[PDB]
């Protein structure tokens, strides 16, 4: 039970030789007052590399990209008080998404807390909501232990963000007394010795399952961002794709998780995902869901998702499967017939011989080949005499990306610019798009990009920020030069907030109210920061300067001057179900544009 | 009869009951109040209680809504690291009790009607005074006896449902009653004419009833 | 139609039936000596507290069913170190073994009260207690001209009353623990034996039926024991 | 009583109404999904002014800069998810220093909620324990109730920070019926009820306080910045001190209260407070707590805090006499003998002439201008063969910005420039000094100059901030240019963490653990902001800098290279008392540098 | 007391109050001896 | 829960000096949806517990 190694050592220095015992390599935070025992000890350590950012906001960040990346999770060490409310937007980020990172905040004295002192705040109260679990550690006793029991909440299960609440008297007494340094998670570690009622329960839903795939006779595989919290996740999911030929479809998190260049690919579902896919599911029979959990971006209207595959339940023909290794997200949104609790990718091992072997489907896998064609992504092409517009900039940024032979990483920002990236580009490798999808953080984008590029040194990280995502978290840029990281700034500036805008065009009447801010200079900004910065302006300008951007060896910032007010199509939104969509129309958009220019008065 | 028996309202009701096993670390209390705040469920009570068992605590909570609705509230208080696990008493025998303690006036309808409007801080309060049952206008004897009389009926009601008068004063009398929410209520509703001064009503405590209904069909079922 | 409490008013009621402090920060000594049942014991400790001034409220001196021992649960008010010393002043008497304190522990105070209540109302009560003021005036008329008085009612009436409360006055003694032990004419007689404070919140209750007699007697105490449970036992530390 | 002039007008558009009614003039903000339909009301509003930052926490800092300067409620109006959590830190601040502000935040549609929803956050949850009241708005019947309520409790009492939340679907919904419009708080029920009793018992408490008053010896006025939340507060302040001829000492957020060129002033005490104040305080017999909160920073250590005026206590000679407005600061740090509840400024009003005027306390106020002679703000004045040193950089701005003829308001982050801005400057007139004290948040510096001028246009806005601070939030550059703030930032820039590498100094033998953090070129920043960037390097180039900038016409940047590692002087750190301060020295300031290099060796 | 018979579930609540009068006979009320 | 409508009554037990346990009182009564916080100790009550 007990441990003799930490006695005669400081709150600081077992937390120094906790970091080491639990594998971390990398910590991002920023020193202050209540934390100085701890930075104390951490001062020139051979364990960690530390990444001092400009923000605290960005130190969260940082480490959300860094276990996005690496998939190790992002270790964060700030100070009390504001040190402290600043984490907040990371670690509610991560709540949403499900990223592993464990937050270390400063605390008060003991002694001094809950007498409104200098520099204190209830950060246990206040990140209770946006965290997996928090807790505050009373003394040297319980630290070794407090730290073991954060690090296995944000990874156990769906991995999440964990608040260890550090007072000043706590982490600068020396331990003198042999202490545990583990003990039983009352909610799962205990419960799950019941194994037989679960292990063989679940074995029973397994088989259920895999008898209904074979009765399917037009199933999709929906997948989440699920599947990608496993090694042989990925592989898993081609097997199945090539033992029953279904095809696949993934959410905005799931990108990377399935090749899109092949013909089994319905791409990217949801909100603004391609009709092919949106059609798929509205006519299937059968929905494998695999680590998703039917957000409102990507079912729409509830009472207007899958309306084949709920007859298809009535008939008993089929469903829908659903496999989750948190019960919470069970029956929240949508009903399963047969769900499949633990990890996905466990769970479709243990399938496979349950499976019959397809060789071919014909006429639903033609069908949707119509849908593909008939229904592609569409937008309003580039014309001799216009300027140039996002959807061509990121097709042909991915073509000079796969050009170089390096390993591409990708992280976006929050609005339409992260819409486009997002379809438009070819993704087929694993953790390789980064993008904050459950909260949608603006500004996410340029210090998710640092904390990946740590991870993986010897990557391509492009960071596709729109104006308004960047110019946020812009300061910094001085970290990713202090760092040095060679990541690659891009920036569609099309001088406003776009994905609002493109709301008040559609269900507003193009009434924008403070949807302009006002944007300095990207590439004087690059150079006051310490990187060079580019900049395209001219339509015959992007090719020749796009290739510049990535060969470029160290931090570099390009600003592309984009359309403005266009909109992200296909959309799906209202009362609209998924086969209620909104397609590209050249025509329309003709209107929407001499329409626009009338309210408005030419003002945009 | 066909005009008394009762019948049911437009857009109907029913409970669920769940029990919670939770570890009693700092905290606790506000982290399952506030993931059930957070999600907009009903919440009728609460009601933590202690096992007499270190470091383990216990509470109750009463709902209502669909039955898929409440298996959400479930599974989303379970995840909790400090939650055990969360069980389910709506479909089994249990003893729900509900602890009630209440002042209640001996001096009738027209002194509870004068004592309201005292503290609702004219011409009604002249014709509440000009009553003929109010302590006012009203020999002392006579007082003195509608006090007792009242207490009494106060007492009978209290005994009938296997409560007791804990406490008498000159002008009221505290009661006190163990039992179920639809039977607190009740009671509450029958010694309201009274005037209720105080009271306080602790929630609801749940403990399954040891498995035992029928002798005979025991073995004698015969459903499989 | 029955009114109900208003989310304001009912605040205001309870901060104003909350009562002020009507208690001292001091509290009820009581002291419990272990005599030797000599001569003349019961003279000089009560000489020796008389002599001395201290205010006693009680004496009671009790039997144990022992040869030759007794012992007297003295109830006293006063300052800690005045308490101790008019203990240490009884316990130096040589017939006396020991002096306990029991003025921070857990005992069992109990009185023994007598009281005969009159059965024919307030104002035959009050008639009764004017008619012996009158030794060593228009008011005796004044309360026989009164509503409810028996030479006011028939003869059906008061039999109907007196029973009315004699029914009151045995709820209330049976609520308190107490019981009717005689029943008159035109009175009754009630035992009770509970807490000194729970006598005295009896016989105020009682008092507006008439008390006639009455019997208080004083406290005698043995002590109890503040069981808790194993997981309260092992609160040490 | 119902109102009916929200009829057939949208959640949206009664919000736009409730501003005037409020008497907003003025919203900072950030738009998104979930707060359209209130955007889309507000669109060109007619009611207010809308300053657009890029950061929701600039807003937040905005609108607090905003309070200190007018005195009204700073208004918020975010988006939900990541745009209410980042407002989390200026709410966090508005609530230790007391800053009154109504942040509206948007929320996902009701039915969403719990979900785990698009953009859902729990905000009333997170922002539970960081606010005085918040509320999340069910109906648009509620809607014009909240918002009363929410104004009135940020203004009542101590002024606090106070959040609403907005959902999509009850700010589209439209109103079809009255409601309710006038407030319904619990806390009038009872100060109705107990009006009399509490209006007695402070009026007996001023009695009691005025007698006391009268048989100090030596009494000390300490000041915080209680007496600013009132428009006569100060002028009041000044004529008990005049009157009853007392010294005054002040807080960090009450500085301003008490023109120090008064000869009765002893300015700021605490831990950086000077020698003067924190001597005046331990050998007073009889301290006037006015609107202070006896923070930790000002009293160094509770165990040995004013043992004179302890001793006076028990001998009935004085004590300690604390004006408060929240009975939950009375006696929750030190204890004091005779308590009044309520406005100070409204109590001192009443307290007023039955005092007896002073004519003069010769022993007392001697020692004290003894104490100045002695222990002034006495630092390492810079040689014409060194570089520029931090602390005479304010002393010397501090009568070029004065003597513009101009009205001056100061603004700084948090950090040795924080303390050396209020040492060395002379606060004449009231709420000129904006900063953050209670919870100390970087960053605050710049957002909260730029508010503050959109409060009062016509004055001087001056941004004394470090290079560590301002690297939080030099994106709000061109909100500044976009709101038309002609807002004078100055960095003194050390390149260094000063504030921490002090205490790594002393502390921690001169480990300076991740303190120095790569600033960007601040004159290029400016430029790139489309902002007059300007710095100086050598000592004679300086003098004419700081005209250059406090003369320009439009936002200004001042970047000031100062010295390394210089200690904020006097410090009273550790477990000692306020007389226990560590005083400056300038050989044992040489031994600290020389043998700093030693254990550094660059 | 139950206890050796052994307890195998129990809940315990947690303490809830009401204010009481204590009552006086009209005699020892009117010892006020406040001289 | 009373029975009046939107008025709930909490029974709070505390342990530690009067001065520390006084302020919590003022801490909890400053809150806004509280109407007062009454102190029953050193006062003649009823405690029950099931
Ligand atoms: C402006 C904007 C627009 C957007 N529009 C769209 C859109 O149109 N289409 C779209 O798809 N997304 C869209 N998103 C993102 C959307 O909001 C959600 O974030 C998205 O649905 C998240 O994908 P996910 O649910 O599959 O993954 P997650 O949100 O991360 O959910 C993961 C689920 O899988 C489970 N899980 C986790 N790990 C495992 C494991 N190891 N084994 C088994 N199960 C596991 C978890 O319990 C969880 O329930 C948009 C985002 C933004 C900012
Ligand atoms: C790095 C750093 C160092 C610092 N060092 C010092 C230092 O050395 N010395 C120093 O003084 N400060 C220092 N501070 C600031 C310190 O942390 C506190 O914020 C500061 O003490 C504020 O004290 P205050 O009471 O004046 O303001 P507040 O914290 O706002 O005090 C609030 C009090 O004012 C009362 N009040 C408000 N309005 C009224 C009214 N109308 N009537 C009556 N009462 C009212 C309130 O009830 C409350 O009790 C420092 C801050 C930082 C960041
Ligand atoms: N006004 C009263 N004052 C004192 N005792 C009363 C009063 N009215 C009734 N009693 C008696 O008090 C008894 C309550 O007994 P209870 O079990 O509650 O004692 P308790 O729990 O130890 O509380 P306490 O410490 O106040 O005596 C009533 O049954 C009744 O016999
Ligand atoms: N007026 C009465 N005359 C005789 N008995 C009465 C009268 N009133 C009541 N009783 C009855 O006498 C009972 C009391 O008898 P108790 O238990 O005191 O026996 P006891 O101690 O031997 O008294 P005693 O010596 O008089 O017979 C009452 O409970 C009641 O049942
Ligand atoms: C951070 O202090 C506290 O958390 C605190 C709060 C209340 C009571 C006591 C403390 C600890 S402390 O007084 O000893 N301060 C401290 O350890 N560091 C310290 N570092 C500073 O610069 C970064 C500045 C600074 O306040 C001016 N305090
Ligand atoms: C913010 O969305 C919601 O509040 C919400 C959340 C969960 C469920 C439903 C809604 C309302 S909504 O679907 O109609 N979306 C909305 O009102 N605004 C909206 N604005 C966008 O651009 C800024 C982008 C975007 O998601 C892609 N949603
Ligand atoms: C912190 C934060 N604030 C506000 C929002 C709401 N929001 C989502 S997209 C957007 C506009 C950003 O558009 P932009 O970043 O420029 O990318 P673009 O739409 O132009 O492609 C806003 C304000 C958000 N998601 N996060
Ligand atoms: C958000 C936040 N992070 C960290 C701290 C701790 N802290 C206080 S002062 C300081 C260094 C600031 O130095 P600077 O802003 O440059 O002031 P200067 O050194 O120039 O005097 C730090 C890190 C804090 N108070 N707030
Ligand atoms: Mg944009
Ligand atoms: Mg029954
Ligand atoms: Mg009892
Ligand atoms: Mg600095």
């Amino acid at each position: 039970d007990m441990d003799t190694s930490f006695v005669g050592l400081t709150g600081g220095q077992i937390f120094n030789e906790m970091m080491s015992r639990q594998n971390v390599d990398t910590v991002f935070g920023y020193p202050g007052g209540a934390i100085l025992p701890v930075y104390d000890a951490i001062h020139n350590s051979d364990k960690f590399n530390f990444v001092l950012p400009k923000h605290e906001q960005g130190a969260g960040h940082m480490a959300e990209g860094y276990a996005r990346a690496s998939g190790k999770p992002g270790v964060v060490l700030v100070t009390s008080g504001p040190g402290a409310t600043n984490v907040v937007t990371p670690m509610a980020d991560a709540f949403a998404d499900g990223i592993p990172m464990v937050v270390f905040t400063g605390q008060v004295p003991t002694s001094a807390i809950g007498t409104d002192a200098f520099q204190e705040a209830d950060v246990v109260g206040i990140s209770r909501s946006c965290t997996k679990w928090n807790v505050m550690v009373k003394s040297v006793e319980e630290l070794p232990l407090r730290i073991n029991e954060a690090f296995e909440i944000a990874t156990s299960g769906r991995p999440g963000p964990v608040l260890v609440d550090l007072p000043k008297d706590v982490t600068a007494a020396i331990l003198r007394n042999p202490i545990p340094t583990k003990t039983t998670l009352p909610s799962n570690a205990l419960n799950q010795l019941t194994s037989r009622a679960q292990d063989e329960f679940v074995m029973q839903s397994i088989n259920k399952a895999a008898d209904l795939i074979n009765l399917a006779k037009k199933p999709v595989l929906y997948v989440g961002a699920g599947i990608l919290n496993h090694a042989d996740g990925p592989r898993l999911l081609k097997e199945l794709s090539d033992r029953a030929q279904i095809p696949v479809t993934t959410t905005l998190q799931g990108l990377g998780s399935f090749d899109q260049e092949d013909p089994k690919s319905l791409d990217m579902l949801g909100m603004h995902g391609c009709a092919t896919a949106n059609l798929a599911v509205q006519n299937a029979d059968l929905i494998i869901a695999v680590g998703a959990r039917f957000d409102d971006r990507v079912t729409g209207n509830i009472s207007k998702f899958a309306p084949e595959a709920r007859r298809a339940a009535a008939e008993g023909r089929g469903g829908i499967i659903h496999f989750e290794v948190s019960p919470k997200n069970i029956n929240k949104v949508v009903q399963t017939q047969i769900a499949v609790e633990g990890d996905a990718t466990t769970n479709l091992g243990k399938m496979m011989s349950k499976i019959f072997p397809v060789k071919e489907r014909s006429e639903w896998f033609a069908q949707i080949n119509k849908w593909k064609k008939e229904y592609p992504y569409a937008y309003m092409e580039e014309t001799p005499g216009s300027k140039i517009k996002p959807q061509t900039v990121i097709k042909k940024l991915s073509k000079v990306a796969n050009d170089t032979g390096r390993h591409v990483i990708v992280t976006t920002g929050v609005g339409q610019h992260q819409m486009w990236a997002a379809q438009h580009w070819t993704w087929r490798n694993p953790h390789t798009f980064i993008t904050s999808g459950g909260l949608g953080t603006m500004g996410y984008g340029l210090p998710a990009a640092i904390g990946a590029q740590v991870a993986k040194p010897e990557s391509l990280v492009i960071d596709i920020d729109g104006d308004a995502s960047f110019n946020m978290t812009l300061t910094e840029l001085s970290s990713a030069v202090q760092a040095g990281t060679p990541v690659k700034i891009l920036i569609l500036n099309n001088e406003e907030q776009g994905m609002v805008t493109q709301w008040q065009s559609l269900f507003y009447e193009h009434r924008y109210s403070h949807t302009h801010q006002l944007n300095p200079d990207f590439i004087k900004l690059a150079e006051a920061m310490g990187l060079k910065g580019l900049r395209v302006k001219k339509q015959e300008e992007l090719d020749a300067k796009l290739k510049e951007f990535v060969s470029t060896k160290g931090p570099v910032l390009l600003e592309v001057e984009v359309d403005k007010k266009v909109p992200v199509l296909p959309m799906v939104a209202g009362g609209s179900g998924l086969d209620e969509f909104i397609n590209f129309d050249p025509e329309v958009e003709r209107q929407q544009t001499e329409l626009r220019h009338k309210r408005t008065g030419g003002k945009h | 009869i066909i005009y008394e028996t009762p019948a049911p309202s437009r857009q109907p009701r029913k409970q669920h009951v769940l029990n919670c096993l939770v570890q009693n670390e700092p905290g606790v209390l506000s982290r399952v109040s506030g993931t059930l705040a957070a999600r907009g469920f009903n919440i009728d009570s609460l009601v933590v209680c202690n096992t007499e068992v270190k470091d383990l605590s216990r509470m109750t909570i009463v709902l209502q809504g669909q039955d898929g609705v409440i298996e959400q509230a479930r599974r989303q208080i379970e995840d909790l690291v400090p939650v055990y696990a969360v069980l389910d008493y709506t479909n089994s025998e249990i003893i729900k009790r509900e602890l009630v303690m209440a002042r209640i006036s001996l001096l009738g309808t027209e002194y509870f009607e004068d004592l309201l409007l005292h503290h609702h801080t004219q011409e009604l309060v002249a014709e509440i005074r000009e009553k003929q049952f109010h302590p006012a206008n009203l020999p002392a004897s006579e007082v003195l006896r509608l006090k007792h009389e009242h207490l009494n009926d106060i007492t009978n009601l209290t005994n009938n449902f296997g409560g007791r008068v804990v406490d008498i004063s000159e002008t009221s009398c505290i009661v006190e009653l163990s039992a179920k929410p639809t039977r607190i209520s009740a009671f509450l509703k029958l010694v309201e004419p009274f005037g209720v001064l105080e009271c306080a009503r602790s929630g609801m405590m749940a403990l399954p009833r040891t498995p035992l209904k029928t002798s005979t069909e025991e073995a004698a079922d015969e459903d499989e | 139609d029955t009114p109900s409490w208003n989310a304001n008013s009912a605040v205001s009621s309870i901060i104003y039936e909350t009562p002020a402090p009507s208690r001292q920060p001091r509290k009820q000594h009581v002291l419990n000596c272990l005599v030797q049942n000599e001569p003349g014991v019961l003279s000089r400790v009560s000489g020796t507290l008389a002599a001395r001034g201290f205010n006693i409220d009680s004496l009671v001196v009790c039997n144990t069913e022992v040869k030759d021992l007794s012992r007297m649960t003295i109830v006293l008010q006063g300052q800690d170190g005045v308490i101790e010393q008019a203990r240490r002043q009884i316990e130096d008497l040589v017939p006396v073994y020991a002096v306990l304190d029991y003025t921070n522990s857990e005992i069992i105070k109990r009185e023994l009260v007598m009281a005969r209540i009159s059965l024919l109302g307030t104002e035959y009560f009050e008639d009764l207690l004017l008619h012996h003021h009158t030794s060593t005036q228009e008011l005796v008329a004044e309360i026989r001209e009164k509503q409810f008085h028996p030479a006011n009612l028939p003869a059906s009436e008061v039999l109907r009353l007196k029973h009315e409360h004699l029914n009151d006055i045995t709820n209330l003694t049976n609520n308190f623990g107490g019981r009717v032990v005689d029943i008159s004419e035109t009175s009754c007689i009630v035992e009770l034996s509970a807490k000194p404070t729970r006598i005295s919140a009896f016989l105020k209750l009682v008092e507006p039926f008439g008390v006639l007699e009455c019997a208080r007697s004083g406290m005698m105490a043995l002590p109890r024991t503040p069981l808790k449970t194993s997981t309260e036992e092992a609160a040490d530390e």
